[PDB]
């Protein structure tokens, strides 16, 4: 069962996979696998919907693992997946969420590069589509929000390559078809390592959001109630002020469609261990995680 | 895959110096102590030009050599 499942070590894709079945066997009032499409190299894209039924309910989204090396979200997103089956109808706060509202959870939204990143080469980072010699596109460079403007690069071995084109990437044009025929979604939570920050759009320009007061304001409540549990440190600002400037990036589409709290969290840690982090950090970082997450839900609620 | 189990990771073999290469199994390049790595690329950095902004590895910069520095992407 998932109480018998080990949320305290990094799985293979297929584990994850077999674990999303389990979770809906479950749990088949509140939880339903849809596919989203097929990657690349022609694997399953799997979106976990938690929901207690309605119609058109407003839509919380939540990608992690676009980017392959940064197994501490994928981990994340199981504990996630678990958590939300767990503490529905116990939680007030939570249970109050998912009666008004629906989530849907990407635990590996780029499939291909996390096989090989267990079989190959640990530190990959984009997908694995081919034309040219070199091999991949930064899924996180690719989405339709500065397209292939500075903060990108546009040479094919480059680690942020944007692509061909604007939804080039299977990955990301799975998404951006689900999202936009959905036309609901109030929220898009895109999770990424490493930092320890919380951050809001836009990466690919200097100009302000029109919401910045309001998402800086939710971001300061996040970062408190994260630190909380274990006096974990993470910093907020906009993406291009606080990292680096990024184009075709997921929450600056997502805004630009007119969703609103969309944040792109990077987790632990600082540094120290980088993506390489230690599996007996991974329920720690979900837990504090959780809890940034639920503050921006309640906000959007 | 044993590699990955024992707590290390796959790595091509043009990323993993012999001292840092594992006998451990499971990868079609080879496993490495990811530990023992050192410069731009074993520390998950790449090697960007000094005018592309940046969160950059101070540490490892120098490793990327003339008119570079190196880059994390995050
Ligand atoms: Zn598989
Ligand atoms: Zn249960
Ligand atoms: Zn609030
Ligand atoms: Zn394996
Ligand atoms: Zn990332």
């Amino acid at each position: 069962s998932t109480n018998t499942f080990n949320y305290a070590t990094y799985h293979t894709l297929d584990e994850i996979y077999d674990f999303m079945d389990l979770l809906v066997a479950e749990h088949p009032q509140l939880v339903s696998k849809l596919q989203i499409g097929r990657s690349y190299e022609g694997r399953p894209i799997y979106v976990l919907k938690f929901s207690t039924g309605g119609s058109n309910r407003p839509a919380i989204w939540i990608d992690l693992g676009i980017h392959s090396r940064e197994w501490i979200t994928q981990a994340t997103g199981v504990w996630f997946a678990k958590k939300f089956t767990e503490d529905y109808g116990q939680d007030p706060s939570f249970t109050a969420i998912l009666d008004s509202m629906d989530i849907f959870l990407e635990i590996v939204t780029n499939p291909d590069g996390f096989a090989f990143t267990h079989s190959q080469n640990r530190l990959w980072r984009k997908t694995r589509s081919v034309t040219s010699l070199c091999v991949g596109v930064d899924a996180n460079r690719n989405w339709d929000a500065g397209f292939g403007k500075a903060g990108a690069s546009s040479s094919p071995c480059s680690e942020t390559y944007h692509g061909k084109y604007a939804n080039s990437e299977v990955e990301v044009k799975s998404i951006v078809d689900f999202v936009k025929d959905h036309g609901n979604f109030k929220a898009f939570l895109s999770i990424h390592s490493y930092s320890q920050l919380l951050l809001y759009p836009y990466g690919y320009t200097t100009q302000s959001i029109p919401d910045k007061t309001e998402l800086n304001q939710v971001a300061k409540s996040a970062v408190a109630a994260l630190k909380s549990l274990y006096g974990t440190s993470y910093k907020y600002g906009s993406i291009i002020t606080t990292i680096y400037q990024a184009s075709g990036g997921s929450i600056d589409w997502s805004y630009n469609q007119g969703i609103k709290y969309s944040f792109t969290f990077e987790l632990r840690d600082t540094g120290r261990y980088g993506f390489l982090l230690p599996a007996s950090q991974i329920i720690p970082t979900a837990q504090e995680t959780w809890l940034g997450v639920l503050t921006i839900m309640e906000h959007t609620v | 895959n044993e590699c990955v189990s024992k707590g290390f990771g796959c790595l091509p073999q043009s990323d993993c110096p012999q001292e840092a290469r594992l006998s451990y199994g499971g990868c079609s390049t080879v496993c490495c102590d990811l530990s023992k790595l050192t410069g731009c690329k074993g520390k998950g950095g790449e090697c960007n030009p000094l005018d592309r902004q940046c969160k950059e590895l101070q540490a490892e910069s120098a490793s990327c050599g003339k008119g570079q520095k190196c880059c994390v992407w995050l």
